[PDB]
């Protein structure tokens, strides 16, 4: 249903702009899918309204950085996972501490 | 659902199955997943006080002292964190037979697995305080993690160092031996009171703060500690040395 | 959003809580002896709507914006604006159901700003967005005239033209903001290219290492299933209560140096295969191969994301060059209006350049008479304050901005224009707020609201006249 659409729409940007798509609820998103059709930026005539299309290129860009931040994560994981196959002094002295 | 996870795992370690393919499971389950840490923790203490099998434990801090970490993984670090600092707080007795195992990763360079193992030194000695197991049966790997601490107030970045003063605040409360060890502690406070972070600063202010309200010099006078009349009660020294010279060697390190 | 309340607390020349209040909706105006205050007025209202360059505001830091640096006891500078909302349509987005909104911005010794909304604390993108769709952007404006800068409107690059009229299509903030996703994109692409070159040389190498070791290692499981058939048939033919003669009579008279060496043989290939493989391999394998499918098919939406918002910003620029074209011939003809009906017998428009196109920045050309100047250099002082002051009135006429801030704009325009202005504004030009710091007096007399300025004691304080 479109009210699911424009509510799922409207969460997700609410989402966006207090700055909480981390690297994990970035893939449960689909507002590039309604970024791509243009029917949610189209309001009251053909013309688009660029406040919110704004908005949502934030939000968009907001979700693309988290998903190349997780694939990040994720590579890292498994170059440790697999690295793992092949089986000097921190302390400084009080002058660099006072 | 967790504790019957748990029973199946330890039934499948225990009687009949490789511990290798539960140990690697569990090293798989630390490696990508950093919820999975207190699982791990709560696993192997299930082991130790009912099945008293201990060798997976072993087996686990041998392999996580011999592990080398991307550049880029966030997160094995946090889980092998909060799995060493829970298992410090859930079997530090079987904990300590590798310890100096695990002490190795305090020359790795990511600051959350020395706070980890910091940490793990402070609550494995902070537990081993009710007496008639502790100085007998473990007497040097506890005193070599007592000094290990003392060591630790001197790392780059202040976070081990507020983690080592706080393992060593949590320390002074219960004192049934190791008086020794609260001068030194004392010492290290007081030298540490001028750092650069305001964070160790203030814990090592909470350290002297919990070292002065629980300090040993009770049961004479009522423990007012005034520097006029404990110099007194060692200028009486004269009077009594020139069986009971501990009292003198009291009064000197009171004064110091 | 008609200003209704101004507070200011510790900003540059005011030390005390100074409350303006009495704005009327259609015409302010500020006045007051020199050294007073008023242009502090306006960057105090400048600095609770945001500033990145602090040349504007006239400080080179934060804490310079503190009364007397801070260091005479005011040690906070806070600023709060309080917006009426009886009209709705001119209301930003989620706001509609409050009267009244506040925005307050406060700066203290050593650190930085922080911003607050109804006495609730929000960050700077929250207040900017909230800023930005009135259109009321500090940082590209086309409603303020700081003093001495109206006179400098026609020095302007065409750049810098062509983001007014911009502004008042609405497509600003999708500049600005497309020309920060391409950044953020190329930055997030050269990372997911180097993450890529490290997927291709460090991880499928050690797979196929691994399947290698897996093919080996059911070939060291086959050997495992002939240890436990045969040395348990060896064990317990040495062993000669009852199974273990169950177990000699399906195999009777198997040779004794033959089976023990043949034992020996298959221990030695033991040994070696103990330490060449692990023996949980299989689940290890099936780990990291759901690793790295999961990865890849990670990387394919990834691929496929970057393709979808690059060709939907390709898409929206198109809608963005036609509302610009659509603005920018309603806003040259009513600048040529404007302009003739302020001076006469003149005219002005607005051009794009030389062979290139709107969308690259736009010319002002400016005719008196039946003569067209081909270069503006050459005009007075006057001339070029009413060209600025006409452009920013043919931007009201297109989409009235709420709050038209105006420094001393009227400086180098005689008594004649002057007039005009303030009868201009009061009759014609209704629909904004309009905040005027003047000394002429035929511009404040034409007021609806005034507000006189006065330094006394050390501090300034704002008098209604
Ligand atoms: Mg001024």
């Amino acid at each position: 249903n479109r009210s699911t659409m424009m509510a799922n729409f409207e969460e997700w940007i609410k989402m966006a702009t207090d700055n909480k798509i981390n690297s994990r609820n970035s893939w449960n998103f689909a507002l590039i899918d309604y970024f791509y059709d243009l029917d949610v930026l189209k309001d009251g005539e053909n013309n688009i309204n660029f406040q919110k299309a704004s908005a949502t290129l934030d939000g968009c860009i907001k979700i693309y950085s988290s998903r190349v931040d997780s694939v990040t994560t994720e590579t890292g994981k498994l170059l440790s996972g697999l690295a793992q196959r092949k089986t000097e002094t921190t302390l400084v002295e009080f002058e660099t501490i006072k | 659902l967790k504790m019957f996870i748990q029973r199946i795992l330890a039934m499948c370690v225990k009687n009949h199955g490789q511990s290798s393919s539960i140990q690697s499971s569990l090293m798989t389950n630390l490696t990508y997943f950093l919820h999975l840490s207190v699982f791990n923790a709560e696993l192997l203490k299930l082991l130790n006080d009912e099945y008293n099998y201990p060798q997976l434990t072993e087996d686990i801090l041998k392999e996580i002292s011999t592990r080398v970490f991307n550049a880029k993984d966030t997160t094995g670090p946090k889980a092998i964190s909060n799995f060493l600092i829970k298992l410090s707080e859930l079997s530090p007795g079987i904990m300590l037979r590798q310890m100096n195992l695990v002490i190795t990763l305090l020359n790795n360079s990511s600051i959350t697995l020395r706070c980890s193992v910091v940490e793990a030194c402070g609550n494995i000695v902070a537990e081993l305080a009710q007496d008639p197991q502790t100085m007998e049966h473990y007497k040097q790997q506890i005193a070599v993690l007592i000094e290990l601490l003392e060591e630790r107030f001197q790392d780059s970045n202040p976070y081990v160092r507020t983690k080592a003063i706080q393992g060593c605040s949590k320390i002074c409360d219960l004192s049934s031996k190791f008086n020794k060890s609260k001068a030194k502690f004392t010492s290290l406070a007081v030298r540490s009171l001028q750092d650069r972070s305001s964070l160790v600063r203030r814990n090592s202010v909470k350290l002297l703060s919990k070292l002065l309200l629980k300090h040993p010099f009770k049961a004479i006078h009522g423990s007012q500690l005034r520097l006029s009349e404990w110099e007194e009660y060692l200028k009486g020294s004269e009077s009594q040395l020139n069986k009971l010279k501990l009292m003198i060697v009291y009064y000197k390190d009171a004064i110091s | 959003m008609k200003v209704e309340e101004l507070i200011i607390d510790g900003f540059k020349s005011y030390a005390t809580r100074t409350v303006i209040t009495d704005w009327d909706p259609q015409f302010n105006a500020i006045t007051g002896l020199n050294g007073s205050g008023k242009s502090n007025i306006l960057d105090a209202i400048c600095f609770v709507l945001g500033i990145a360059s602090m040349s504007t505001v006239r400080a080179s830091s934060l804490q310079d914006l503190i009364y007397k640096r801070g260091q005479a006891g005011v040690t906070k500078a806070s600023v709060t604006i309080v917006f009426d909302n009886t009209d709705k349509s001119n209301s930003p987005i989620g706001f509609t159901n409050s009267p009244q909104i506040s925005v307050t911005r406060q700066v203290v010794l050593g650190g930085t700003s922080k911003y607050l909304i109804n006495g609730h604390r929000a960050p700077q993108q929250s207040v900017l967005q909230l800023f930005q769709s009135v259109q009321l952007n500090i940082n590209n404006p086309n409603f303020l005239i700081m003093q001495g800068k109206i006179t400098k409107v026609l020095n302007m690059k065409p750049s810098e033209i062509l983001s007014l009229i911009e502004e008042a299509a609405g497509t600003k903030m999708f500049e600005d903001r497309r020309e920060k996703a391409e950044r953020t994109m190329s930055k997030k692409e050269t990372k997911l290219q180097e993450n890529r070159t490290l997927l291709t040389e460090e991880i499928e190498p050690k797979l196929e290492k691994l399947r290698n070791e897996k093919r080996m290692f059911l070939e060291f499981q086959s050997t495992q299933t002939d240890l436990e058939k045969t040395e348990r048939i060896v064990v317990s033919y040495e062993y000669y209560f009852d199974l273990v003669r169950n177990i000699v009579k399906q195999n009777e008279g198997i040779d004794l140096d033959t089976y023990r060496e043949r034992s020996k043989q298959l221990n030695e290939k033991f040994q070696e295969l103990r330490k060449k493989v692990n023996p949980n391999i299989m689940n290890m394998i099936e780990n990291v191969e759901k690793k790295e499918a999961a990865l890849k098919t990670m990387i394919k939406t990834i691929e496929k994301d970057k393709m979808k918002i690059q060709e939907t910003i390709s898409k929206l620029n198109e809608y963005k060059r036609e509302t610009l074209v659509k603005t920018w011939e309603k806003v040259t003809l009513d600048f040529g209006n404007i302009f003739a009906d302020l001076l006469p017998n003149s005219f002005a428009k607005l051009v794009p350049c030389e062979g290139k196109d709107v969308t690259q920045g736009l010319e002002v050309k400016v005719k008196l008479g039946n003569i067209w100047k081909e270069s503006l250099i050459e005009l007075s002082g006057g001339q070029r304050s009413l060209i600025a002051l006409s452009l920013i009135m043919a931007l009201l006429q297109f989409r009235p901005a709420p709050m038209y801030i105006l420094d001393q704009v009227d400086a180098a325009l005689d008594l004649s224009h002057t007039q005009n202005i303030g009868h201009l504004i009061k009759t014609r030009f209704k629909g904004s707020q309009f905040i005027v710091v003047s000394l002429k007096e035929g511009m404040f007399a034409n007021a609806n609201r005034v507000f006189r300025t006065r330094f006394q004691d050390g501090t300034s304080v704002v008098s209604i006249m």
